[PDB]
Order: C-alpha cells, then sequence, then structure tokens
C-alpha cells in the first residue's frame, strides 16, 4: 500500500430527450479500470484496463445488473431532488457521487468516502467516523434524516471497511500491481528571445505519471520566484502528463536561474538550467 | 465492485 | 452552480514542421457536462477528431481531451473552439507551438 478503490457516478437528466444519462466509472489507484455508460451502443460494464479482461462472465453480468439497478434508483433520486428544491420538470440536473476506500500499506482502511453532489455542489457526505453525515443544506437534511432512520451509515461502513477493501485486494492481484505505477518526468529548458533584450526561460516536464508535480524557478538558490507563468497539468494523450513554468529574465543572465522539478517518480528533485547551444 | 446506492 | 471550461491547446510532442504529431484541446473544470469542442485548421473544422470518455474530478467538474493527428507546417494555423452553456459566444483558443 497505500492503495485505493473508487467509483465516480454520474446521472444527468435531460427532459424531453429521454431517460437520464447514467455512468459509473471505477478507479484502482486513480487509474480507470471499469466503466458503465447508459449511452453506449450496448449498456454494460466494460473492462478499461487489460488486466481486468481476466474476470469471468458472471462478474460482468452481476456488475452490469447492479449498474442497471443503481441507474433506476438515480432516476428516482433526480425526481426527488426536484421536489426538495421545488424545481421544474423541464430543467436538466446532475447527481454525482464518489464512493470508495483508501487503504494503508498495512492493508487497513485509511478513509472511506461516500460523497454526493447536486448540480456540481456538495449535497451530503459520510463523515470520517463512518457513522454520521454532513448535510450541505436544508434539502440534504431531509436525506440525512431518512438515512439515519434506515441505518444507512452502518450499511456503508460495512461496505467501505469490508467489501471495498476486499475487492481492491483482488483487483490489485489481477493487475499484478502492488507497487504504485510511476513515470518520472523528463525536463528541459527552452529559450525564447523577447523584444528589448529580454528572454523567456520555459522549464518543461514531460512524460510523467501520475499527474501530481511541482515546478519552481530559482534565482541562485532558495529563490521562490513568484511571478512565473505556469500552465495547469495536462494530459499528453498517451497516458502521461505535461506541465511547464516560465520566467522572464534579462538577456545575459540566464545562467543564474535554476528550474526544479519535484515528482514521486524521481530518486531526487531535478535541477536544471538553460543550456546555451 | 461498486456499492448499491440507497434512495435520497 | 455552473463552471466555465478552462481550455488548453497544444501538441503531444514538441512541434517540428513536417513531422507527424498530435494536436490536443484539453477542456476541464466545467459544469454541467454538455460541451461542444472543435479542432480547426485554418478556420475549418477538422473531421478526424477523437475524444476521451467523459470523466469528472474531485471538485465535481468535468474534463475531457479532444485530439487529432496532424503535421504542423510554418503557415498552418490551428485552433480549438469551445461552446458551453456558460459561454455567451463560442470561445476560440489558438495553438501556440511554444506553449
Amino acid at each position: 500500500g497505500p492503495h485505493s478503490l473508487r467509483y465516480f457516478v454520474t446521472a444527468v437528466s435531460r427532459p424531453g430527450l429521454g431517460e437520464p444519462r447514467y455512468m459509473e466509472v471505477g478507479y484502482v489507484d486513480d487509474t480507470e479500470f471499469v466503466r458503465f455508460d447508459s449511452d453506449a451502443e450496448n449498456p454494460r460494464y466494460e473492462p478499461r484496463a487489460r488486466w481486468m479482461e481476466q474476470e469471468g462472465p458472471e462478474y460482468w453480468e452481476r456488475e452490469t445488473q447492479k449498474a442497471k439497478g443503481n441507474e433506476q434508483s438515480f432516476r428516482v433520486d433526480l425526481r426527488t431532488l426536484l421536489g426538495y428544491y421545488n424545481q421544474s420538470k423541464g430543467g436538466s440536473h446532475t447527481i454525482q457521487v464518489i464512493s470508495g476506500c483508501e487503504v494503508g500499506s498495512d492493508g487497513r482502511l485509511l478513509r472511506g468516502y461516500q460523497q454526493y453532489a447536486y448540480d456540481g455542489r456538495d449535497y451530503i457526505a459520510l463523515n470520517e467516523d463512518l457513522k454520521t453525515w454532513t448535510a450541505a443544506d436544508m434539502a440534504a437534511l431531509i436525506t440525512k434524516h431518512k438515512w439515519e432512520q434506515a441505518g444507512e451509515a452502518e450499511r456503508l461502513r460495512a461496505y467501505l471497511e469490508g467489501t471495498c477493501v476486499e475487492w481492491l485486494r483482488r483487483y490489485l492481484k489481477n493487475g499484478n500491481a502492488t507497487l504504485l505505477r510511476t513515470d518520472s518526468p523528463k525536463a528541459h529548458v527552452t529559450h525564447h528571445s523577447r523584444p528589448e533584450d529580454k528572454v523567456t526561460l520555459r522549464c518543461w516536464a514531460l512524460g510523467f505519471y501520475p499527474a501530481d508535480i511541482t515546478l519552481t524557478w530559482q534565482l541562485n538558490g532558495e529563490e521562490l520566484i513568484q511571478d512565473m507563468e505556469l500552465v495547469e497539468t495536462r494530459p499528453a494523450g498517451d497516458g502521461t502528463f505535461q506541465k511547464w513554468a516560465s520566467v522572464v529574465v534579462p538577456l545575459g543572465k540566464e545562467q543564474y536561474y535554476t528550474c526544479h522539478v519535484y515528482h514521486q517518480g524521481l530518486p531526487e528533485p531535478l535541477t536544471l538550467r538553460w543550456e546555451p547551444c | 465492485a461498486i456499492v448499491n446506492y440507497a434512495n435520497l | 452552480i455552473q463552471r466555465t471550461p478552462k481550455i488548453q491547446v497544444y501538441s503531444r510532442h514538441p512541434a517540428e514542421n513536417g513531422k507527424s504529431n498530435f494536436l490536443n484541446c484539453y477542456v476541464s473544470g466545467f459544469h454541467p457536462s454538455d460541451i461542444e469542442v472543435d479542432l480547426l485548421k485554418n478556420g475549418e473544422r477538422i473531421e478526424k477528431v477523437e475524444h476521451s470518455d467523459l470523466s469528472f474530478s474531485k471538485d465535481w467538474s468535468f474534463y475531457l481531451l479532444y485530439y487529432t493527428e496532424f503535421t504542423p507546417t510554418e503557415k498552418d494555423e490551428y485552433a480549438c473552439r469551445v461552446n458551453h452553456v456558460t459561454l455567451s459566444q463560442p470561445k476560440i483558443v489558438k495553438w501556440d507551438r511554444d506553449m
């Protein structure tokens, strides 16, 4: 460990255009491994990683049937929320849920998640104790009451501490993946002349995974140079990520600036500078 | 395997 | 609460004129999920464009990648055009090979 199994669920109503769009996406350690989408040619659970192709037909059938049951349940929820918020039958609305477990290297649950959003805003969430709920507003208070009455927190706790953990263990064994996957970034600095004897130094990090990364520019050493341009981390399209940070510096001073790249794949932080020619 | 959701 | 898309247009690999490559338009941080994305070459929609399956982040905003194979030249101009319920007008972002 540590490892995690998480499901991201989406239900989107589209009145006038048919039944809601319903999707479930599963992630082992932040890598998608299964997907259900009601809008697919054939609505069924699909392997999204090669190692999942190992699972037999009964698994696919059972999970597909659960998805279909879940789908029906969210159709009902979408209507319920319309009532709670006194909204019209004509609008399009969205329920999202994140559900799952993060387990520590000792194989014990670190945290369980059961979090709901409505129209992109927190609606209700299971607290870290896995016993109580945090409702975001008065509508969620209705749900909170229902679930308190039904012992929902206890049902979820059994799922999160038991079932979720156990499946994660099986999925990891399927993938032969108990060491987290990592690709170290490869970095370089590009040089772009600007008018009036100025120079853009752009420090690139390419081909890294997972996405989490930090880039900094330093003057000499220990400089937390503030006014960098920076782009949000972005997918390259081949499974890896890209990022850059730049500074503008005086022509002839490039050699005093240092770029630093911090990533879990690296034996230690990278340091680099512009390489003239 | 995903959890079975209860109604809101 | 509705969130307008962030948009980046960029190549998979450092651009070299005449070398085959991939042009990406990454759209993220938006809500709700319906969105329209076109990659354009000299103002004309590129037809052979694919996109990733829809996902969302922990802050409940959606994201996806639109991409196409292309071969950059000196004079060809590429852009990404995005429409979303939060935008009064389609948003156009030009490809700058240095970014």
